[PDB]
Formats: C-alpha cells, sequence, structure tokens
RNA sequence: ACGGAAGGGCACCACCAGGAGUGGAGCCUGCGGCUUAAUUUGACUCAACACGGGGAAACUCACCAGGUCCAGACACAAUAAGGAUUGACAGAUUGAGAGCUCUUUCUUGAUUUUGUGGGUGGUGGUGCAUGGCCGUUCUUAGUUGGUGGAGUGAUUUGUCUGCUUAAUUGCGAUAACGAACGAGACCUUAACCUACUAAAUAGUGGUGCUAGCAUUUGCUGGUUAUCCACUUCUUAGAGGGACUAUCGGUUUCAAGCCGAUGGAAGUUUGAGGCAAUAACAGGUCUGUGAUGCCCUUAGACGUUCUGGGCCGCACGCGCGCUACACUGACGGAGCCAGCGAGUCUAACCUUGGCCGAGAGGUCUUGGUAAUCUUGUGAAACUCCGUCGUGCUGGGGAUAGAGCAUUGUAAUUAUUGCUCUUCAACGAGGAAUUCCUAGUAAGCGCAAGUCAUCAGCUUGCGUUGAUUACGUCCCUGCCCUUUGUACACACC
C-alpha cells in the first residue's frame, strides 16, 4: 500500500507561447507542491510551417511573393509520479489553443 | 565547410587557452596571451560577426534581382 | 427528381427523426452517409422539399445545411402518416 | 564523389595496402568487375584498372573504421556520382551500389567486419591489426 | 540617420524640466532610472529617452540651455 | 487520433475557419460576432458570441440544438462531444464584424448610404472608441463606380 | 490504438461470443471505429463440455496446467458470417493470415488449403500469447491493464489451479455466485441508497461540518441552533454576520437595510446609486467577503448550487440598501420611490 | 443507373480540389490541407498564419 | 501638370569605378506570327512574355470530331393503374457488353411525363457595369482637417529663409496656434550572453565493458541502458545587452556630422513585415455559391464518356543554368552544411540484408517525428595519378538499339540507365540586365506544384571576389522659385 510511481510523461503542445508557458508553470508549480522528482520543463525545437505563396489572385502585376507561417510550440514534462496524482494533475490545466496530452510506460 | 570548420577550431584553440590561462594560472600571463593575440587578430579570440543575409523573392539572391525586357 | 419511393421515405423519414441534414456537393458520389441513398438523390429530393418553403437551406463551403421548419413539420407528419404531440424533430428534449 | 581522406595520406594510405591485398591472397573478386563504369552518374571505369578494387576495399576497410556501423545504402550514396543529365547540372545521385556490396561480402569473409546489431556492419578487434597496419607502417617508417 | 525623433526628444526634456534632482550625467544610471521615473513601451525608446537626458544634462552643465 | 502535431493543428485551425463562416452565412440576422473552439478532455466546447441570444438560443434551446446537430452530423463526432453555446457580446459594437451586419442589413431594408455610414461610425463613437473608419466601394447613385470614406476621430495603419 | 484498424492484419484471431457463452475463436473482417460493429467470420460451434453444459472459462495465456486441463481441442465448422461487438470479444491473439475472407468464400486453392491448415493448426497445439499495446496514451487503459495482468498471474497465487477437471464442476458455483447476485444483491441496492441524492447529501454534510455549524459527531452546535431560525436561502453567511461586534457598531435602520440584500431578486438594467453611509459599505463588503468564501468552500467539495445562489454577487441586490434605510428612520413613501429605482410593490 | 458515367480519378488534379471553392489550378496540398490558393490567403490569418518575415 | 528654365537634394529598377553577364554557355520553356478540324485563353513600356502558382499523356479543359445524361426546383393544365414514366439479357448498332437508337418481347408502378409560366447551371459575353484582391503611380517623403490671419473667390497660410536627416526627421524662424495619419516608434528574424530555468526526443565528462588503420587514450561508437555528474556547445522560455556609449575634432557652437577608444554588434547593427491621402476608367467576371445587365437552357456554349490539341515550329523577340578548356576536365583517393518535408482510415520518407553494370526489384525494419528517414556524411573543392593544346582525350548532344520504373492508358519517345553518333566552342555585332558585403559571382540542397517528370520558382546554406563609398552628365524621383495659349494635363 504505498501508492506507487509510474513515470508520466505529459506533451504540451500549441501556436500560442504565453497561453501555453502559462499553463507549463502551473504544471511546475502544482507537481512542485506535492513534492516529487521530474524531468524539467523541457522545451522543443519550436516548428515554423512557412507557406510561400504570390500575393496577387491573377497572373498580372509584379511578381509579389507573401510568406505566411504559422509557429508550433511544443513543450514535454516528465512526472515520476504516482497513481494517486494523474487524476488530479489531468483534471486541472485546460485552455483553448493549448493542445495537452499525456503518456506513460516509458521503455 | 572546410575553411570555416579551420577558423573555428583555431578560435576554439585559442578561447580555450586563454580560458584556462584565467582560470589556472595567474593574470599577467593571460594579458600577454590576449595582447599577442588581439594584435594580430584574424577573428582569434572574438568571433565574425558576419552573418548570412536572406534570398528575397524577384531574384536567386539576396541583393541580386532578375532581368527585365521592356521589349 | 426520379427515384425509387422508398428511397424518398427514408429521407422524409430520416430527417423528421433528426431535424438536420448534411452533404458534400458531389454528383458522382454513390452512397451518401447515414441514410442509405445515393448523394445527389439525396440532395435533389431535399432541394424539391425546399422549394415551398418546409426546409430551409445554406450552402456554406459545398456541405448543403438543410434545416426544418414548422409547416415542414407538418408536411412531414402527414407524408409519414404518424400522430401529433408525440413525434416531432428535436423540439425540448434536453433539460436546459 | 566519396568521403574523408582530407587528413591522412590520401593515396598512400590506400596504395600500398592495393598490392598487398593481392598479396594476400585473399580478396574474392566478383568476375564481372573491372569492365564497370563504378556509378551510375559517372562516365570512365578507373584508371589503375589492375587495382582499384583494391583501393575500394581499403576505403570501404576505412568506412567500416570511420564511425559506429555503417550500411550498403549509405555507401551507395556515398561512392555516387550524381548524375549528369542535359542542362541538369550534377545532382547527387547514388553508386553502382553492387560493387560495395561485393567489396563488403568479401571483407567479412577475410576477418576484418561483421554484421551488426540496429543492422549495419562493425570492425573487429582482430580484423585490421594486419591489414592496413602495413601499409600505414610507411609513414611509422618515415616518422 | 543617427537624428533623435520627436517622442524621444521632447519626453526628455520634460522629464528633465519636472527632475532635475537626480538625473546624473551617467548613461546607466539614467536607463534604470528611466524605468523607475516613468513608465516607458519598449526598451529602444526608453534607452533612446536615457541618452538624451544624459546628452542634456551634460550640455546643462556648460550653460543654461534655451527651451 | 494518431495525425501529426503539424497536421493536426492545420486541421483544427481549419474547423476554426470552416465554423466561422458556417456561422457569418447562418446566424447572420442575429448579428454574430465569433467563436472559440474551447477544446476539453473528452468534450469539445464551441463560445458563440452575438449581440442577441434571441433566436440563436433558441425557444427552449431549439435552434441552437439544430445548430449542434449541424455541427456534429457535419464534421463526424460522437452525439454529446461537442457543444455549442451562446455569450453575449460586449458593448453592441468595437466589434467590427456586428458593425459590418448593421450595415448590410440598414442597407437592404432601404436607405441612403450617409445615413447608414455616419450611424454606424456615431455608435462606435458612443461605445467608447478611439476612432472609426467607414468606406463604401462600388455603384453608389450613378453607373459608373464610387469610393465614399467617412471617419471619425483617430486611427493607425502601421 | 496505434494498431487498431490495419496494422493488426486483416483476418487476425479472436475470441468473442454470442449469449450462449462457449469459447470460440475467429477472423476479423473490418474493426469498424463507430458503433464497435465487427463482422467474425467463425470456424467452431459453440463448445460444449464432455457433460454437455456452456463452459465459462477463458483463455488466459500461458500455462499448460490450466488450458489443456479443459480444452485439448475444439470443434471444427466450415465458414459462416456473424456481427458482433467489442464488449463480447475476449482475448485477440497473433495467429493469423494475410489473405482476406472473401477469398475464403469464393473457393480459391491458395486461401482454403492454408485456412483449414490454420483451423487445425490452432486446434493441434495452442500457447499463444497476449498483444495489446499502450504506446498510444495509456492512462485509464494502462491503469486497467496494471489491475489484470496482476490478476492474471493471481489465477495460479490461488489453490484452484492443477484440477483434472474444473469447468465440469463450475455450473453449480457459477450458477450460485452469479446468478444469486444478479438481482438480489442488485435489487437490494436499488431499495438500501437508491439517488445520488444521499451520496450528495453526504457531500453537504462535509461541508456542513467544516464550516462548523453541526459537529464532527453530526450533531447541532451554536452555529447551527442560531442558523435553524432562518428560513431563506442564503442562512450561512447570514448566520456568519451574528459573530462578532461588527454588528454592535451599527444602528437598527443600519442594521435592517444591510439585511435587505438576502431579501431581493435584484435583476434589473439600471445603476446603483452611492451608499448611504460608509459603515453601510463597509458592511456590504463583508457579506461579499463572506460569499466568496462560502463559495470557494463549496466549490472545494465540488456540488452545484442553483442559478440564484450561484449568480448572487452578480446580481443587482446591493442598491436597496439605500431604499429601505431612509424608510427606517421615519420617511414618506414617495421621497423614497424617488430615490429607489425599482417598483413601488416589489419594494 | 449508369455504368458509363465515371473515368479513373485516382489522382492528379481532376482528383482533388479546394474545399472552400473546389477549383483545381492554384492548389495548397501542403500540410494536407487541400485549399484554393487565393481562398487560403482571404481565410490565412483565421486558421492563424500571420504574417512576420 | 509639364519646361532641351533656375536653385537645393536624391537612386546601382541612373551613371561613374569596375564585377558578373544576356543577343551562339542548357535548348528550355513563354509569347508573336505561321500553321491550323482545334491547334482554348487572359496580360503587351516601366507596371505582358518559366506570369496566370499554367512543369497539361486522359481527368485540368475552357477548344476541336463525335457519343450519351438529365441533377428542367416549383406552380399550372393535359396524358394517366383497360397504365403515366423507368429499366432491360441478346441480334443489329456504333470507338465502345452506351438499349444511345432499332429488332424481339419482358420488367416498371405516380416518383415522372409532353406542354405553359418560372427556375437552374455556365472556365459564355461585359474588368469600361461592379465587389474583394493585387499591381502601380510611389522602394517616396508626403497628406489632412479644428480655430485663427490673407484674399470678392478659386485657394492660401499652418505644411517655412537657412541649417541638418534615409525622412515635414529635427534645430530654429515665424499670422499663425495647438493637432492627426505617413516616417520613425512597433513586430519577426539575424548575430552576444562560459549568468537564471532545465533537458537520455540535445549534448559533454567520469565509472563497469572496446583501443582494431594515421593511435600511446584521433575522435568515435561499442554504452537505450552501466550508473552517476554536468549545461560551454544544442534547444527553447525569461531577462540583460547598444544609447551613436567614452575621447577627440567640427558647427549660430544647436540640431547634428567626421575620426579614434572599448565593444559580440557603432552603414537608422543587417534583413524583412506593416505601410498614408488621392488616384489609374492598370489586371482579374478562367480563385470565389463574390455579383448587376446580356446570352443560352435539353441535335443546351449545362454535366459527363471516347480521341485529339494547348509540346503543332532548324525559331521572329523574352527570361532562364552547367564551366568555352591548363586558376581546365577527367581516374580515382574527393566533399563539411543548413532550411525543410514525411503513412489513417492508409499506403508517405526510407534505414537495413539479398539480387542487379545500371535504373531498379525484393524480404523486412524505424518513424505521426529535435527521437526513424537523417550527423539528409549535397555540390563546388582539398591529393595524387591520366591528357596537355589539338571541333582532340576534357566532358558525354542531336539520331539509333535495348532494359527499367510511374500510370486505366505513354504512340507526336513521361522520366531513368546502357552502348554507338561526341558536341561546356572557338569569349559572342549594334545594344542592354543586375551589383556594393558575407552580399555580387560560383556551387549544390531542400520545399512549392507532384502518380511520374525541373532547366521553373520559393527558401537554405557552402566558397567567396574586384571596385566606389561619389555625382546629377545620361535615365528618372522629391521639394522650392519661376514660366506657361497645357488641364482627356507634352503621348
Amino acid at each position: 500500500q504505498q501508492q506507487q510511481i509510474i513515470k508520466i510523461r505529459i506533451t504540451l503542445t500549441s501556436t500560442k507561447v504565453k497561453q501555453l508557458e502559462n499553463v507549463s508553470s502551473n504544471i511546475v508549480k502544482n507537481a512542485e507542491q506535492h513534492n516529487l522528482v521530474k524531468k524539467g520543463p523541457v522545451r522543443l525545437p519550436t516548428k515554423v510551417l512557412k507557406i510561400s505563396t504570390r500575393k496577387t489572385p491573377n497572373g498580372e502585376g509584379s511578381k509579389t511573393w507573401e510568406t505566411y507561417e504559422m509557429r508550433i510550440h511544443k513543450r514535454y514534462i516528465d512526472l515520476e509520479a504516482p497513481v494517486q496524482i494523474v487524476k488530479r494533475i489531468t483534471q486541472i490545466t485546460i485552455e483553448p489553443g493549448v493542445d495537452v496530452e499525456v503518456v506513460v510506460a516509458s521503455n | 565547410g572546410h575553411v570555416s570548420q579551420v577558423y573555428a577550431i583555431r578560435q576554439a584553440i585559442a578561447k580555450g587557452l586563454v580560458a584556462y590561462h584565467q582560470k589556472y594560472v595567474d593574470e599577467q600571463s593571460k594579458n600577454e596571451l590576449k595582447k599577442a593575440f588581439t594584435s594580430y587578430d584574424r577573428t582569434l579570440l572574438i568571433a565574425d560577426s558576419r552573418r548570412p543575409e536572406p534570398k528575397k523573392f524577384g531574384g536567386k539572391g539576396a541583393r541580386s534581382r532578375f532581368q527585365k525586357s521592356y521589349r | 427528381m426520379l427515384m425509387p419511393k422508398e428511397d424518398r421515405n427514408k429521407i422524409h423519414q430520416y430527417l423528421f427523426q433528426e431535424g438536420v441534414v448534411v452533404a458534400k456537393k458531389d454528383f458522382n458520389q454513390a452512397k451518401h452517409e447515414e441514410i442509405d441513398t445515393k448523394n445527389l438523390y439525396v440532395i435533389k429530393a431535399l432541394q424539391s422539399l425546399t422549394s415551398k418553403g418546409y426546409v430551409k437551406t445554406q450552402f456554406s463551403w459545398q456541405y448543403y445545411y438543410y434545416t426544418l421548419t414548422e409547416e415542414g413539420v407538418e408536411y412531414l407528419r402527414e407524408y409519414l402518416n404518424l400522430p401529433e404531440h408525440i413525434v416531432p424533430g428535436t423540439y425540448i428534449q434536453e433539460r436546459n | 564523389p566519396g568521403v574523408s581522406v582530407r587528413d591522412v595520406a590520401a593515396q598512400d594510405f590506400i596504395n600500398a595496402y592495393a598490392s598487398f591485398l593481392q598479396r594476400q591472397g585473399k580478396l574474392e573478386v566478383p568476375g564481372y568487375v573491372d569492365i564497370v563504369k563504378t556509378s551510375s552518374g559517372n562516365e570512365m571505369p578507373p584508371q589503375d584498372a589492375e587495382g582499384w578494387f583494391y583501393k575500394r576495399a581499403a576505403s570501404v576497410a576505412r568506412h567500416i573504421y570511420m564511425r559506429k556501423q555503417v550500411g550498403v545504402g549509405k555507401l551507395n550514396k556515398l561512392y555516387g556520382g550524381a548524375k549528369s543529365r542535359g542542362v541538369r547540372p550534377y545532382k547527387h545521385i547514388d553508386a553502382s551500389g553492387s560493387i560495395n556490396r561485393k567489396v563488403l561480402q568479401a571483407l567479412e569473409k577475410i576477418g576484418i567486419v561483421e554484421i551488426s546489431p540496429k543492422g549495419g556492419r562493425r570492425i573487429s578487434e582482430n580484423g585490421q591489426r594486419d591489414l592496413d597496419r602495413i601499409a600505414a607502417q610507411t609513414l611509422e617508417e618515415d616518422e | 540617420g543617427r537624428v533623435r525623433t520627436k517622442t524621444v526628444k521632447r519626453a526628455s526634456k520634460a522629464l528633465i524640466e519636472r527632475y532635475y534632482p537626480k538625473l546624473t550625467l551617467d548613461f546607466q544610471t539614467n536607463k534604470r532610472l528611466c524605468d523607475e521615473i516613468a513608465t516607458i513601451q519598449s526598451k529602444r525608446l526608453r534607452n533612446k529617452i536615457a541618452g538624451y537626458t544624459t546628452h542634456l544634462m551634460k550640455r546643462i552643465q556648460k550653460g543654461p540651455v534655451r527651451g | 487520433a494518431l495525425i501529426s502535431k503539424k497536421r493536426k493543428l492545420v486541421a483544427d485551425g481549419v474547423f476554426y475557419a470552416e465554423l466561422n463562416e458556417f456561422f457569418t452565412r447562418e446566424l447572420a440576422e442575429e448579428g454574430y460576432s465569433g467563436v472559440e473552439v474551447r477544446v476539453t478532455p473528452t468534450k469539445t466546447e464551441v463560445i458563440i458570441r452575438a449581440t442577441r441570444t434571441q433566436d440563436v438560443l433558441g425557444e427552449n434551446g431549439r435552434r441552437i440544438n439544430e445548430l449542434t446537430l449541424l455541427v456534429q452530423k457535419r464534421f463526424k463526432y460522437a452525439p454529446g462531444t461537442i457543444v455549442l453555446y451562446a455569450e453575449r457580446v460586449q458593448d453592441r459594437g468595437l466589434s467590427a464584424v456586428a458593425q459590418a451586419e448593421s450595415m448590410k442589413f440598414k442597407l437592404l431594408n432601404g436607405l441612403a448610404i450617409r445615413r447608414a455610414a455616419y450611424g454606424v461610425v456615431r455608435y462606435v463613437m458612443e461605445s467608447g472608441a478611439k476612432g472609426c473608419e467607414v468606406v463604401v466601394s462600388g455603384k453608389l447613385r450613378a453607373a459608373r463606380a464610387k469610393a465614399m470614406k467617412f471617419a471619425d476621430g483617430f486611427l493607425i495603419h502601421s | 490504438s496505434p494498431s487498431i484498424l490495419h496494422i493488426l492484419k486483416e483476418g487476425r484471431l479472436v475470441a468473442f461470443r454470442d449469449p450462449n457463452d462457449c469459447l470460440k475463436l475467429g477472423f476479423v473482417f473490418k474493426v469498424s471505429l463507430k458503433d464497435a460493429v465487427c463482422v467474425i467470420m467463425t470456424f467452431t460451434k459453440p463448445y460444449k463440455l464432455p457433460n454437455g453444459e456452456p463452459n465459462h472459462l477463458i483463455y488466459f495465456p500461458k500455462a499448460d496446467g490450466y488450458r489443456r486441463r479443459n480444452f485439448p481441442k475444439f470443434q471444427k465448422t466450415d465458414f459462416y458470417m456473424e456481427e458482433v461487438p467489442v464488449t463480447a470479444i475476449e482475448v485477440i491473439t497473433k495467429r493469423k493470415f494475410a489473405a482476406p475472407l472473401g477469398k475464403v468464400i469464393k473457393k480459391d486453392v491458395a486461401a482454403l488449403n492454408e485456412f483449414n491448415a490454420e483451423t487445425n493448426n490452432i486446434l493441434d497445439g495452442k500457447t499463444l500469447k497476449e498483444a495489446i499495446n499502450i504506446e498510444k496514451q495509456g492512462l485509464k487503459i494502462h491503469q486497467i491493464l496494471l489491475d489484470r495482468t496482476n490478476i492474471r498471474d493471481e489465477i495460479f497465487k490461488l489453490k484452484s489451479i492443477k484440477c483434472p477437471n474444473l469447468s465440469q464442476h463450475i455450473v453449480p458455483k457459477f450458477k450460485a455466485h452469479v446468478i444469486k447476485k444478479k438481482i438480489e444483491e442488485l435489487y437490494h441496492l436499488m431499495s438500501d441508497q437508491n439517488l445520488s441524492l444521499l451520496p450528495d447529501y453526504e457531500k453537504r454534510l462535509a461541508v456542513l461540518k467544516d464550516t462548523e455549524f453541526i459537529d464532527q459527531n453530526h450533531n447541532v452546535l451554536l452555529k447551527g441552533r442560531v442558523a435553524c431560525e432562518i428560513n431563506s436561502g442564503y442562512e450561512l453567511v447570514l448566520t456568519e454576520l451574528i459573530l462578532d461586534n461588527f454588528l454592535g457598531s451599527f444602528e437598527p435602520e443600519e442594521i435592517v437595510a444591510l439585511l435587505s440584500v438576502f431579501v431581493y431578486e435584484g435583476k434589473t438594467r439600471e445603476e446603483e446609486p452611492p451608499i448611504v453611509t460608509p459603515r453601510l459599505a463597509k458592511g456590504k463588503q463583508r457579506i461579499e467577503e463572506i460569499y466568496k468564501k462560502m463559495l470557494c468552500v463549496f466549490n472545494t467539495h465540488q456540488i452545484p448550487l442553483t442559478q440564484d445562489e450561484a449568480e448572487f454577487l452578480d446580481r443587482k441586490r446591493f442598491a436597496m440598501m439605500n431604499v429601505v434605510y431612509e424608510w427606517a428612520r421615519g420617511l414618506s413613501f414617495k421621497e423614497i420611490m424617488e430615490m429607489s429605482p425599482e417598483a413601488e410593490g416589489t419594494v | 443507373e449508369n455504368v458509363w458515367f465515371s473515368h479513373p480519378r485516382r489522382y492528379g488534379k481532376g482528383s482533388r480540389q479546394c474545399r472552400v471553392c473546389s477549383s483545381h489550378t492554384g492548389l495548397i496540398r501542403k500540410y494536407g490541407l487541400n485549399i484554393c490558393r487565393q481562398c487560403f490567403r482571404e481565410k490565412a490569418n483565421d486558421i492563424g498564419f500571420n504574417k512576420f518575415r
């Protein structure tokens, strides 16, 4: 009767930085409060979705191009945590835009 | 590339040496080293601050543009 | 459009039992989802229905958003011959 | 077309070996070797002729040496010429991979290299102690 | 070229007018003083303002400036 | 599930777009302003903003139910996973979209352009804005086209 | 899942069964991800025991002592299709073939021979490895797996395991435990604690015990006593208002006007005027604080309040302080009316 | 009805189209979105591709 | 507004100083004409001509030779279960198991049906009837109205005599006074943090297991497991950092400017994004279920099937990328990157072993991705050998013959390889394009179209120059003065 540790791995990803980092920091805080070892707030290389296209709808006009780009910021956070805290930490921390995932059984 | 790599390695050798002197030897020696290097400076200690400017549309390169006709 | 009457019955029925119908604008689609009929047949029967009131349409991104009316409900009860004050489309249902 | 000779004795490192591989009497030629272009995007066969395969042997010995573990496809990518089509300048394009495969199959037999986990092929401890030691003994002799 | 704009100059002047105690003729000290003394939006702009104040103080010491 | 993050985010964006357009089309009379695709664990909430929840919400939740059906039958969701709502937009204005709709409706009733434009601008001013700009292109009065450009207060373009 | 549709292989070995309840085996047509409607192609009839009864034991992987005890072979049957949910499918296994069901149906030479071979190869010998992937996510699923695979090895831990014949003798025991606690225990539970209002009531006790109105042994305290007089819905805050000398500073008028916040709807368009005296404002502030606290305490337990009580602070209730205060002095009814926003009957 | 009213459209410009407008030339397949380039431009900020560079 | 008028200031879409070139470096595609059954079509100085994201084997397709199909909603008559209408194996039929049509008859059961109003669709017309979008005027410093003043008024002043700035930027002056937009500021990105937050999806170091060629302990992996330690490199988040900082000169000595010092960064630190007012009867109805009016609406310019054509051509003009040869091209031994991109309701990126000269085929494996492809060990270029001046050897076209792949289908060859014809070509009149720093120029690489095809573009790195650092002479732009018989404004 230990309430056994399972090595949780959260994987946050979003197009926003301030709305995402907020959730990250919150996760860091709550998880700290419960007194658990963890693997950082590890941040990944931000992925730029670049789309090059002509400005004009039809061929006439000086040949002007237009970069249209969307950011993808991604954070993975490993909480070496018990079976108790999974349900407590999953229910909290939800946000429009911030795509949240959680995964376990690391091998 | 090759030249660039060479430049990097020499720089590393320099900085590594001066830093080593700074920590594990007296300062005067390090000063002597600097002054020997910095007088000659081929980006010896300090890095080369030029970095590739981006390519822009209506041309093969950055400042280069395509040829126009009129007729 | 000309089609077997059973398919029409299925259409009118399913629409009554839900209230909404959807359809990707594709003639030469073959079977349409949920209702057991080709998509063209659906789309044209629903157009026919719309013609004289009864159901309202909104095109939007080539996906045909059909929605039933009050007169439409009366028409469908008449066609499908089932009792009033018992089987409607989607009126109250939910508590809120 | 190729890689990793800039450093040490490019030609001499893999020339005293080439004749020494013939000296060994263990080498295992394909049969259709030496009447071949060596790459799809090339033009002529090698000018060594009575040789070349022995250069490419020690070059593949050097390749397995190079690092960790190497494969077939990688070798194709490497010795591949890049192909000249019309205007279409010199787009990097795979080699006569069969030759590299043959070389591998030879080297494995001679007791230099073996097939590894994670796929690929790896150098042995007994392997190159004798092989390219005599060729690079020229550098030890001159010193 | 390297000409200082309206919002840098005017604001700087205003600051010197209502804060002559403090604003010693050093850049870096003013730079933080500016962050404290009043709300500035960007860093660049703030720095520019600080620089101009430093310049003004430097040329206030020699004689009484008109304005 | 099992879609790349790249592909996924783009799909979400697409979903948002198609939603906004559909709502703009269907919720025209109500004075639709905007939406937000509020994804949650399991459920997927969708807040809708308009000037009035007169018939958008419906009588006893009828039109809203219809809308939900349209949403979930279109994109193919499990019933009761996707959910719609109806929040009040703030200040009947400042949101430009609603104002544009108001113009559109003012015109199509049968009115001169000036009255519409200046009505809109005045309303905007009343709503506590810095300033406004209303431009009307096309065929005003004559057969040849013309661009009338009304404004008040203040703006920025850079 | 990462291998739920295509990768696992079309015609993969699964153990399904209809309400007859016997150990069967078959090939998957297509894993329909919508209504769970898999069309399984069985090759074995309901495997009844030597006695002639429905077999209840499931294939519990990796054990010669477990399965060969009662399952040396199964019955051989030719192809025929049946639709079934995923709930009925018990344990998926490896021994399968890549070729489709259509080929088997239409009488091929390559399909049928290999097919029959696979049909009887399974029968001849079978000690298979179970394979369901956890690599997608696994949070609830992982937990379930943990629960089950510990109970998997627990089947060997207990006394009954190396019997000569277990499933022949189980039909009485099975009949007893399953059917006797089918709708007797359950019917009893349908007249013991029926609704979720009793559980929720016990959660309402958690907040009532925490707020110190009733004591922890579930009996009434002074706070609960005083509160027993108040019949209004906003009784807890009001109960909390009477504790300290905070009220002693006020005059009777000030008290009565302060008390108006509770007994008023407060749904109107017009704006609240400035408060008639600072003490009243202070009181209002205190009330607001207390109601915030109460909202917080209710919110920890996670119980939904009424629309009135959810709103309370958002609603415009606080203007009637300024109204009734003047009345409490001794003023005319016109004067007060001309101060107040709301209708007269309401006032 | 008709076993003659469909040519092969397994690939090419004729097979797949812009979901908004249903053109063929000027189709944005990148990131599997399949939007007419002009249409994409129109709904670019809607989807959330903002012009930085 | 214009001026072969004046004054002041500017720009490599202007020169000078040169560098690279274009009219024969691949022979390509684009347009014109010509040809055409059709050889669809828009755009014609800048601001049309590898542009329409237009690299089309069919579908794209709009054009041409033909063949069907109705998706003519609806209302109103009329035929009408002694049947409205539909479908139909097969003979004929025709490119064609298209009943399209006929031949023979079976099936069908209010849906349609022929007619009348009225719709509907259209890559039909009209971009000079419009919307949106974009281009350009206009890589520029310019525009406005509140209250004043001047003038009968159009209007003007403010918005300027100088000085300075990339800049109506400022400094100042002053019938104007405060104000707003544009510029700047702002945003992203490019570089500097041996400080903070950390990171087996990024590294490095130490300890158990490797030392096999230049090795004694290169650096590498053995090492997803051997555990520990670390955050310089690598990734981000948060902040700091440059403000012309200090010194000198120079100027009513003010704004500023030129040099020096330190500094990662001192041309608004570079690069972009954003970009005012008023315009053009610029382009687009072939992006749009954006649309007005017009045209057509069942031998339909509707939709759809068969087959062509847009590739019809030694070019009449326009852009475009390898090395005209010894700072070369080979044979090897060559060769470090950085943007990216990637399979689901499926077949994308391919590591691996086998077979194959080859392209490829195969058995599998890893990967929804800083983890696997993939240190995309790219190319130019470092090292030795082979030619060495020769329309030759240098390197592999134009034509033929085979073998592969993709695709219903490759024939007017999709591409790829292989051998035989052998060609970076004799430095390209007149003319004209781009260019001042990590740029120009060289060289590849990815992505965008995509089943297959790049020489097209869009970004990315790699090697890395000369020559100004100026001017108003040519080509134009901005302001002020002036002149004007112009105002669709010098065409």
